[PDB]
């Protein structure tokens, strides 16, 4: 119900509607935030 | 207790009430508490009904022999009832503990009295009296209304008030004074 | 046939499918006087009843009693569908 | 005026219905 | 308003349009500044992008 | 309550804030009476000085 | 059941006292001695394993048609302490003129 | 105001009793008079130029006649309790803006079409509790619908801390932040307000809304954010303009049709009634009949209004004039 | 073991059972045990029924003197049956072996109470009386309730509750 | 064609499901579920696990209720 | 004083009597003395008669609040009476003084209760209850059977004893009642 | 002597305004 | 009925008696 | 005494489940 | 609840129907 | 009926008692 196309690689925040990839994590984002998975 | 005049003004504008206690060598404790009114329609047998006509509390008006007699003055008017189409019960209440030698059957706290106005019986005699006058034949209605008058006495003084109320509103109620 | 409900008179019989967000989908068969108190008594006594808000309900149909016999009514839901 | 013990009985019988013991908080 | 958001200039613009004009009457022209054409810019960019 | 309804309309529905608007007048078809009204209105005005 | 023994011999017997002092029992009441101790020997058999009690119920709102229809079955008397309004023995005990926030209170 | 009648109407204001053609002196006074014979009934009341008596009503033709308090005409303002559905989110998110839209239905016509749509809206942080919020919501309300600029009284809106639960905390456009100092709000009351008043050309009328909640994304799914309960009301609007309105309108059965229409020439008729007093209503409702074949009646009714003490003094001993003179029961209320 | 008060609520609303052991000194060993409700559809003469309208097991409140008397107000729309057209049968049970010293009869561990709504009856009384008023005539219909409500308490005081619903079905309900 | 009948079933490896007939008894109840339902040539996946008759003078309750779960596929 | 439990067992059996004085604190010293069984043969417009069915000292026993509540399982063999056919007086007598401001009346040492075996009244009412079915009849034998219970019923609870012994001896005193079994019948 | 309900409501009433 | 206030107090006396 | 179906049932079903 | 020798005839003869010996296995 | 526990005991004794 919220469709998210692409996954971006980079320290640093890169949109709301892309998913979050740092190292060891995978933050996307809901409620205002960032939560990571696992 | 007891009461000592008991009847509606001659000028049908006033209710009078004037009640006493008796002078007895054993009531000086006994005064007076209340005055209840009620109607034909509020009546009801065991003691003032609810939402009365007019209550009324005897230490407002005085600031103790005054407890001992009151007298009373109700304009009808104020009370929103007919003078001649209602029957207003008068109850009192004593508040007070009679002596111990008090012979059985004097300490009754509560009294009632009856009343109606009697000049709406008065004109219709003097109607009957007037077809009487014409060819001395006396009407039967006449008859009919002089023993139906005594059956209301003696259910009143009997104490049958409900059959009372029953006889006053089906035969008398529709009176012209 | 008047016997007292309170939709004029009748008894009504009622098909419900809902989907519980996060738990998954479902079937429903229920007497009730509306279809508004046909979803007012899957929040009241229904499976979720303490989480009544996961009650998205997507139908409410009436069955017709027949006058003989025969299957009236049917609601599966799949695992496919799920 | 003058209560005898079964007026008495339908007063308390009255106010029973209104009460509750200590347990029932 | 605190801060512009578009769900409250569309529900402002949809809800009066509804009520008061007709289907093919719903234009607006909406006279602003230079600093609102760029906030008019930046909220539909965040609705586009969703 | 008209439409066979025989076990009543819910409290619920007879609150302060309920609105009533006029659907038709139904009459019997022997030996009806006189049933309707006519409803009227009237406007205001507006001002401005210099 | 035990009783419906005691129904059924108070019946018969009845019947054929009746048939001592008299020569003639009407025939519709031989009908429902008939029926009473056909169904005691159904009840009290090898017939009393397909019984629900759905079937019990009609079994006996049906057997009480029979109850006062004749003198010979009569309407059985079991051992009961109720009644449609019952006495009220509670007694009212509050604690030092007390009350709670809204009501009255007791031991 | 323009009220219905059933073919009549007229009003006579009580303010004082007589009981007496000879002692009405003033202006105002009444007096219900009827002979022994039970079949007349008719009011001298003692008008600011004369004394004037009413239409005489006959006894045995009379319909209703019941006498209404001060306390059943007054339109009391509803109140609406705007509070964040707690199964939506306990919190307030982060991200999202929290709008509120207000859906008045007559603004300033008397129709349902002639609507109006005020706004409120937050855009909710990180931390920021409930309490946090509804202290900056009630101030995004108050700079739209309680400001200085507006045409119209809309809403009064209010705050109610957790603690106290039973007074409100009033927010107006020119309230601070600072100035709702509490941790403990829980809820938003909007309630309805008194429009204006004019005697006679413009009536007693109010604007009734609705709290509508705009969309948040909660997880992935748009839910809706808030709930809006009646509360029952506490404010009531009093009886004053609703009676100077009646007898502003009544005076002109008696008197001009015209009130004021053309003004070199119009007719100063003094009214009785204050607008700044409560007042109890007593309506005879009767007809009239003649002793022929014309059989059909022509329903009349009288209105009797006296100021209220908050015990109905006036009213009731007003009644009880009536009462016994004519020999009908109206009801003390 | 008896029942202390057996009543229905005057608000309509509640199924009042009050139950207590007997005082004598060989019901010691005894407790109460359960309490089983059944209406005019369910009801067996042989004890409780099958599929009751409400049981209730009494070391489920507590947590000895304390089991010896109950109290339970049972909300009657949560039984999903009509509190003014339903009668109530009120079984109690006791789990408990008394001593050897009982007279005998007096050891029985079930006991029967059955409970109606006296309001319509009551309203009923009133209409009649209302109707008497009017030119003093009894009406019959009056005489037959009078007659057909000694008729049930005839059956219930006998043990006879077949032909008490019966009665209780024919005549006041339909 | 005396009552009415609401089942609650398990069509074996495929989901849950509701029905509601027209019979005399539950055995026929279930007759005509397997019988004249959509998995007639297949008639062997149902499991019926609940029957009980449409009684009314409550007028208002549910009588059935199969919610599959996430956990349950 | 008051009576908690007056009745006749339905086996026919025991005659079950269970006095209490008042839980109220005027009468906290009063105290029971005797209990005295009359039958209506044996029976005396004021007080028990002189020759009782049976006499009951509570003093001889353990001597409070077993003073103040006594009970009795009389069995009525050992009186050689008939349950059924009998109509009992329990006299119940009290020791002691309340203590004053008590309201008159209720200061009465002496209090009385009846009983009967209403089971065979029952037994016969039965035979007449089908008549209330039978519409279009006056179900005579039920009233008549109703107003003959109502009569004792009334009689009693006014105090008129005598007359309510004449009804017992014209309506019910040739009831029959199947007599106990000696050899206590097992069940439990 | 008899109580209606209003009776028991004056009473009850009464006695509570005393506790 | 007015229940004059000697009767509460008699009312009041026997309830509060066996409390 | 009297027996059903059912409560064969019920003492033969409460048999097994201690056994 | 006492039982007498029938019923447990009764129950006897319900219960025989149930169960077999050790041949019919 | 509704079987108290008491009673199956009983039966279960009665039954083993031809063990």
């Amino acid at each position: 119900m919220k469709t998210l196309r692409t996954l971006k690689i980079s320290p640093n925040a890169p949109d709301i509607n892309s998913v979050w990839l740092y190292k060891g994590t995978m933050k996307y984002f809901n409620n205002g935030e960032w939560e990571t998975i696992g | 207790m007891h009461f000592n005049e008991l009847r509606i003004s001659q000028d049908n504008r006033f209710l009078i009430i004037d009640v006493s206690v008796d002078n007895q060598d054993y009531f000086e404790d006994v005064l007076l508490d209340s005055i209840v009114i009620d109607t034909q329609d509020t009546f009801v047998m065991n003691g003032p009904s609810d939402n009365p006509l007019y209550i009324y509390n005897v230490e407002d008006a005085y600031d103790t022999q005054q407890m001992k007699n009151v007298r009373l003055e109700l304009n009808i008017q104020d009370l929103k009832v007919s003078p001649c189409s209602t029957m207003f019960f008068v109850y009192v209440k004593s508040k007070g503990t009679p002596s111990t030698d008090t012979p059985c059957g004097f300490d009754k706290d509560q009294i009632l009295g009856t009343v109606i106005n009697l000049q709406p019986i008065y004109k219709q005699t003097l109607k009957y009296l007037k077809e009487v006058e014409c060819d001395c034949n006396i009407p039967k209605g006449f008859i009919d209304m002089i023993l139906k008058l005594k059956a209301i006495e003696l259910c009143v003084r009997t104490g049958n008030y409900p059959q009372a109320i029953k006889y006053w509103n089906k035969f008398f109620i529709k009176n012209n004074c | 046939v008047d016997v007292g409900c309170a939709p004029d008179g009748a008894m009504q019989l009622w098909v419900m499918e809902y989907e519980v967000t996060g738990i998954g989908k479902g079937c429903a068969m229920c007497k009730a006087i509306n279809p508004q108190q046909a979803e007012m008594l899957l929040k009241s006594n229904g499976i979720y009843n303490g989480s009544s808000y996961l009650y998205k309900v997507t139908r409410i149909e009436q069955v017709i009693v027949p006058p003989c016999n025969g299957l009236m009514a049917e609601q599966v839901v799949t695992y496919k569908d799920v | 005026m003058f209560f005898t013990q079964e007026d008495y009985r339908k007063i308390e019988k009255w106010l029973l219905a209104n009460s509750r013991k200590d347990t029932d908080f | 308003y605190n801060t512009f958001s578009l769900k409250l200039l569309e529900d402002a613009l949809y809800e009066l349009s509804a009520s008061k004009l007709a289907m093919d009457d719903r234009l607006f022209v909406i006279k602003t500044g230079e600093r609102g054409a760029i906030q008019f810019h930046k909220e539909v960019l965040k609705t586009v992008s969703g | 309550l008209m439409g066979g309804n025989t076990q009543g309309v819910p409290a619920e529905r007879l609150q302060q804030g309920e609105r009533f608007s006029i659907e038709f007048a139904p009459v019997e078809k022997e030996l009806s009476r006189k049933v309707g009204d006519v409803r009227f209105t009237s406007p205001v005005s507006m001002r401005n000085e210099w | 059941m035990d009783k419906m023994l005691e129904i059924s011999e108070e019946a018969i017997t009845r019947y054929f006292t009746t048939l001592s002092q008299f020569g003639y029992k009407k025939y519709s009441d031989v009908d429902k001695i008939i029926v009473l101790f056909f169904m005691e020997e159904m009840l009290a058999g090898e017939m009393s394993y397909y019984v629900t009690q759905d079937d019990y119920r009609n079994i006996v709102n049906a057997l009480y048609c029979l109850a006062g229809s004749t003198c010979m079955i009569d309407f059985p008397m079991f051992e009961s302490y109720d009644t449609l309004v019952h006495s009220n023995n509670r007694t009212f005990v509050p604690r030092i003129t007390e009350d709670s926030i809204l009501r009255s209170t007791e031991d | 105001m323009v009220i219905s009648i059933n073919q009549v109407r007229q009003l006579y204001v009580a303010k004082a009793l007589k009981a007496n053609t000879a002692a009405l002196t003033t202006a105002g006074d009444i007096v219900p008079k009827a002979d022994t014979a039970k079949t007349t009934l008719y009011f001298q009341s003692m008008s600011p130029a004369g004394i004037v008596a009413s239409d005489k009503i006959n006894l045995k033709h009379v319909l209703y006649a019941k006498a209404t308090p001060s306390e059943a005409l007054a339109h009391k303002l509803v109140r609406y309790s705007v509070t964040l559905d707690a199964d939506v989110s306990a919190t307030p998110v982060a991200g999202q803006n929290y709008i509120l839209r207000l859906a008045f239905r007559q603004y300033i016509g008397l129709s349902e079409e002639d609507q109006y749509f005020k706004y409120g809206e937050v855009i909710a942080r990180s931390g920021m509790t409930a309490s946090d919020f509804y202290k900056k919501m009630a101030i995004s309300l108050a700079k739209n619908l309680e400001n200085k600029t507006e045409s119209t009284p809309l809403v009064n809106i209010y705050l109610i801390s957790a603690a106290a639960a039973s007074t409100d905390v009033p927010v107006t456009s020119a309230t601070k932040e600072s100035d709702l100092t509490a941790t403990d709000y829980n809820q938003i009351i909007i309630e309805e307000t008194e429009q204006p008043w004019v005697l006679g050309m413009m009536p007693q009328a109010f604007i009734p809304f609705t709290p509508q909640f705009l969309t948040i994304t909660v997880d992935g799914e748009d839910r809706l954010w808030g709930v809006a309960t009646v509360v029952t009301p506490t404010k009531t609007v009093p009886d004053g303009h609703l009676i100077a309105d009646l007898e502003y309108f009544c005076m002109g059965a008696r008197g001009d049709i015209y009130r004021g229409m053309g003004y070199p020439n119009i007719i100063k008729t003094t009214y009785l009634v204050d607008p700044g007093a409560v007042y109890d209503v007593l309506d005879i409702h009767y007809f009239y009949t003649g002793s022929n074949e014309s059989v059909q009646k022509s329903e009349k009714t009288i209105t009797l209004v006296a100021v209220d003490d908050g015990s109905h003094t006036a009213m009731n001993a007003l009644i009880g004039a009536i009462n016994t003179a004519s020999g009908l029961t109206i009801a003390t209320l």
